[PDB]
């Protein structure tokens, strides 16, 4: 019946756009507004809905040494209970008495939904990996050699020039017209018609897998090799925990990730976890915003289903109630959340609030397919290397015809 | 042969000049299927690309900036503005080279000029089509 | 007992041109602009240099080819036969593509399944499932806790508009 | 007598590749459906495991 | 091992992430962590021992000392060869193999 | 590692090791719960898991 210095958020406690029509405790509500509820069965105490103007969640800010928004509302007696999203780390230990912790969380990463790639030129190829292709042409050689060699030296149309168009006229099964007579002549044409039908029909076939069942990569996963393999913008939060973490790196795979937020431009930081989805959302590219965990699973659940969450929790954090170092209400504050944690009355919070809106991921991820027609950019490199091909063809016409012009 | 190259000239002529190369119609949706009024509808071009719609102000820009999508494109159609510039370029002279014959090879090295326009701007339409597919 | 009312499944008519939906229109125009383009070049590219290949029967050359039928000729010089190779590799890719996804239309549309219990439309929130109002049914759900039905009445009550109709002749014109 | 030996031959021949280009575009996107377990909830349905 | 990928082992991270590690690399950490918590030094309930080694691993943590511990008996141990850095293509072209 | 059982049996296990007064201090890969709370003391967690 004090001050709850909660701050305007995701799930935890927000301003409902009810309390333009209604009062009371209905003006700031969530989550945490209903903890409020079920640890006010043991303490006996009430509310007092107070989101922090100041709200830069925070800890002693850098030189000044003053508490930053909750904890400047928390610790300076403007506050008791600080039922919120509030995450203990060691130097805010340092200044508050704490609670258990509700859950825990993690740095996670917001990557954006992977939408699907742009091809290449030569994604055409892409059904057939590019070690058959470099084994298909020195096969065609290898085989257009034979047809020579034994059409030569035994009893002849066949010469080399006539034994590569034969050869290319069984791969493109556009057939023939010189068809080779001898025994030994039929058996690399017999066998080379053979490696062509297989080929063929495994060219066609994964074709067909792949443009039925896309499965897709997101290549940022894993965040090790998000830090090594330096490829993205590592944007993150602002002032408040999670950099504060990584300011304090001494393992090295996250110091040389902190490293590269330390050497990072423009957004180093910016603000606003509902911003700093936003700067996923938009850009597309590059950002790849480090939140806290348990706000992610919620901002990739609630119904744009366009975020993703890659990789699993770089540190774990809990999220327990703040008491400014001493302060009475403490005692019935803990047991109150651990009769509610034992008896799992916050796990029941946990199995409401996580289940209210509508459900997305793979669920929404069901039988929802309507494939789409090809696209010129797919088959876009046959059209180079065929017009292509051509400029090839009409440079040849002017070097054998100047080679029977300077033959006169 | 005549008639067929200064046909040529002006066709291509007209459309790489003009500004009506590319539609846009980017709207939204309501339920009840209450789909949209117009709501982002963008004309295009080569060199001056006019909005239509979402502001109504005809920007017809020469494009090095703004004035989301939009310039994107114009980034994209930088990428295949030269092949119509190309095939302009080999048809007048297969154009000049062909009325010279007319007044040997001169007639035939023409002829040159002409499928070698074709063959750049086929991949003029490919890589202006593979430039929109990709955006 | 409750039962569900959708929609009927009629099909469609699929408009008669609808073989060439695996491949879209600026492909079917590319080709026939990359079928002349190459006619064309075979055509010169075998004329001043050393006959039987005039535009018409290069034309029938690469129509021939690229129907991956056997067309009779053949091209004769390595300035010809790179005309016949690359429009012959540019043939094999084409309909490749075309028999992958008209191979791709069909068991995509093979695996869509009608929706057939109630524990399926559970999961499809694509479909909104509305009820009566002020009537036994949405007593049912509101009530029972067979705990499928308790997922169904959790997004029948968050509902966006009201899924609750409010009589069964507004209902059926509904759906 | 003759023609009739080359057609059903190519008949016969139509009709084998186009079942091995069929089962060969079945064997691939079958398992390229096949999906590993990636979390907890995916081996909660899959009782195989 | 021998189940043959018919038996799942719900074990915790920090020991699951050494198992992969080890010669016979034929194991892999599904998912994400389904929950969290935290290893702790133990004493007896009402101990003389609590306080200084409570005060220890808090000295510990900034010193940069545990964390260490962390790496000093884990980063070595890739000796398996990490087949899984040379992997995440996952392609699916026809090989040669096919 | 450690346990709780039908009555008590009192703690089977390593924290068994710890409970009936067998040892002192327990440094070990010992998890922290809640159950384990109650019974004996522990320290601030030092790893994540
Ligand atoms: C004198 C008569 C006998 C010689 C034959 C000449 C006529 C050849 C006619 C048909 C053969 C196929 C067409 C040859 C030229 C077309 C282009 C081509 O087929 O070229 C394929 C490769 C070029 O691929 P790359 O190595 O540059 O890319 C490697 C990229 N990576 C590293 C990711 C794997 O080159 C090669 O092997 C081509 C080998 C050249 C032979
Ligand atoms: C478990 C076991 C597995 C095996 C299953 C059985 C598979 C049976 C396959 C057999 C194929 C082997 C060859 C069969 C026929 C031999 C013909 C031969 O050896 O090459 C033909 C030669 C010469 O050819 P050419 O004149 O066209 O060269 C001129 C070309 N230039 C101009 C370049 C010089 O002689 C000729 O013409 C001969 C033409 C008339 C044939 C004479 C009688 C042959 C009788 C039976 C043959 C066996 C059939 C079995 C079924
Ligand atoms: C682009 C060029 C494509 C092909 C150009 C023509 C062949 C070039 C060649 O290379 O022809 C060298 C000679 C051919 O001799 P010929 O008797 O067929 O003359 C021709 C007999 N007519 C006139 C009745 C046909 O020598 C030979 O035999 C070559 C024998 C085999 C050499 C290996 C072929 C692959 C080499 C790859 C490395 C590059
Ligand atoms: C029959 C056998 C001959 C051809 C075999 C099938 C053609 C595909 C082989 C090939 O590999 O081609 C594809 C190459 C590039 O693919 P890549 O994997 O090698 O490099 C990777 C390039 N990255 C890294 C940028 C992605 O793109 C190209 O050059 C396209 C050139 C291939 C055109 C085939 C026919 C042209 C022959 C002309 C003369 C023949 C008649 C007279 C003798
Ligand atoms: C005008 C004159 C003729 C002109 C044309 C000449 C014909 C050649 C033309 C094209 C080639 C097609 C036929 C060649 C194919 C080779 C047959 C073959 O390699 O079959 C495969 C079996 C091995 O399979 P596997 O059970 O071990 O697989 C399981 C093993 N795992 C478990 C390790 C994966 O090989 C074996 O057993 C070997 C036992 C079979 C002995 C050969 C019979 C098959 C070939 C018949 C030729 C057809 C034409 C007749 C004239
Ligand atoms: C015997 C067969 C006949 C010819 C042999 C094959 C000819 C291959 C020519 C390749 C040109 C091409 O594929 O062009 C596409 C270029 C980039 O291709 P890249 O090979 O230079 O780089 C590597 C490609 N990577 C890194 C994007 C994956 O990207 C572009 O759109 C640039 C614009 C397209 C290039 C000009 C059009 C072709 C020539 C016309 C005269
Ligand atoms: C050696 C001498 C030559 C020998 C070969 C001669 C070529 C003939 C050989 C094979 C046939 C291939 C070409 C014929 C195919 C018909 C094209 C066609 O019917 O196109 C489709 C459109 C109508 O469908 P839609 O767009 O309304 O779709 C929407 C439909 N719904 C209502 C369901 C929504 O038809 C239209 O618009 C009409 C506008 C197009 C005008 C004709 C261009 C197409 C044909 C080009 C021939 C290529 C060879 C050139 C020489
Ligand atoms: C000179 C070249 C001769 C042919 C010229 C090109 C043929 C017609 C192409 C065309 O401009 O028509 C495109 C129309 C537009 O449709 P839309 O944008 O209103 O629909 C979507 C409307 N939205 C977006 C509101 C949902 O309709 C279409 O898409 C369908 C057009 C398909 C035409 C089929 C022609 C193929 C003929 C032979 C194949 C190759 C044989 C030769 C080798
Ligand atoms: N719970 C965090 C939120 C801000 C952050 O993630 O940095 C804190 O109080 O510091
Ligand atoms: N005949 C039904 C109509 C309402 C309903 O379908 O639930 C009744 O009286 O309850």
């Amino acid at each position: 019946t004090v001050v709850v210095t909660t701050i305007l958020e995701s799930p935890y406690v927000m301003m409902k756009k009810n309390h333009e029509m209604l009062e009371g405790n209905e003006r700031y509500e969530g989550y945490c507004v209903d903890l409020a509820a079920e640890i006010a069965k043991h303490c006996g105490f009430k509310y007092k809905l107070t989101i922090v103007g100041d709200g830069k969640y925070g800890a002693r800010d850098a030189d000044t040494k003053i508490w930053n928004g909750m904890v400047g509302e928390l610790v300076y007696g403007k506050a008791d209970i600080a039922i919120a999203p509030l995450t203990i780390t060691l130097v805010r230990e340092e200044v508050i008495d704490f609670s258990k912790p509700f859950m825990s969380l993690g740095i996670s990463i917001m990557i954006k939904k992977p939408q699907k790639s742009k091809p290449g030129v030569f994604s055409f190829l892409d059904p057939l990996a590019y070690e058959i292709w470099m084994c298909i042409v020195f096969a065609y050689i290898g085989v257009s050699v034979v047809l020579f060699l034994v059409s030569r030296f035994s009893p002849n149309e066949f010469g080399i020039f006539n034994s590569l168009w034969f050869s290319l006229g069984a791969f493109m099964q556009q057939g023939c017209d010189i068809s080779p007579r001898s025994l030994s002549g039929r058996i690399v044409g017999g066998v080379w018609w053979f490696f062509t039908l297989i080929i063929i029909s495994s060219y066609t076939a994964n074709l067909a897998a792949f443009l039925t069942v896309e499965r897709m990569v997101s290549p940022i996963e894993s965040a090790e090799d998000l830090s090594k393999q330096t490829e993205i913008a590592y944007g993150t939060l602002d002032s408040g925990s999670t950099k504060e973490f990584f300011r304090r790196s001494k393992i090295a795979v996250f110091d040389k990730m902190w490293t590269y937020m330390r050497s990072a431009e423009p957004s180093v930081f910016v603000r606003t976890t509902a911003e700093g989805v936003a700067r996923v959302r938009k850009s597309k590219g590059k950002y790849a915003y480090l939140l806290e965990s348990t706000m992610n699973e919620y901002i990739e659940q609630r119904k744009p289903c366009d975020t993703m969450k890659v990789g699993g929790n770089l540190d774990s954090k809990g999220y327990g109630i703040a008491t400014p170092k001493g302060s009475s209400l403490g005692t019935p504050v803990n047991l109150a959340v651990l009769k509610l944690s034992e008896q799992g009355v916050l796990d029941k919070l946990k199995n409401k609030w996580w289940y209210d809106k509508g459900e997305c991921g793979a669920k929404d991820s069901g039988s929802k397919e309507k494939t789409s027609a090809l696209s010129l950019s797919n088959v876009a490199g046959v059209f180079y290397i065929l017009v292509g091909g051509l400029g090839l063809a009409m440079l040849v016409a002017l070097i054998e015809f100047c080679y029977k012009s300077r033959a006169e | 042969s005549s008639v067929f190259a200064v046909c040529g000239l002006g066709l291509l002529g007209i459309a790489v000049s003009t500004d009506y190369w590319l539609y846009l119609e980017e709207g939204i949706i309501l339920p009840q299927n209450q789909s949209t009024e117009v709501k982002m509808s963008l004309h295009s071009g080569l060199w001056r690309v006019c909005f239509l719609a979402g502001e109504e102000r005809g920007r017809c820009f020469t494009i090095e900036y703004v004035m989301e999508s939009t310039v994107n494109v114009l980034k994209m159609i930088r990428s295949a503005t030269p092949f119509p510039l190309v095939s302009l370029f080999f048809m007048f002279i297969g154009f000049i080279l062909s009325n010279i014959g007319h007044i040997t090879i001169l007639a035939f090295v023409s002829g040159i000029f002409f499928i070698l326009s074709g063959l750049s701007l086929v991949v003029g339409l490919v890589l202006y089509i593979s430039s929109i597919n990709d955006e």
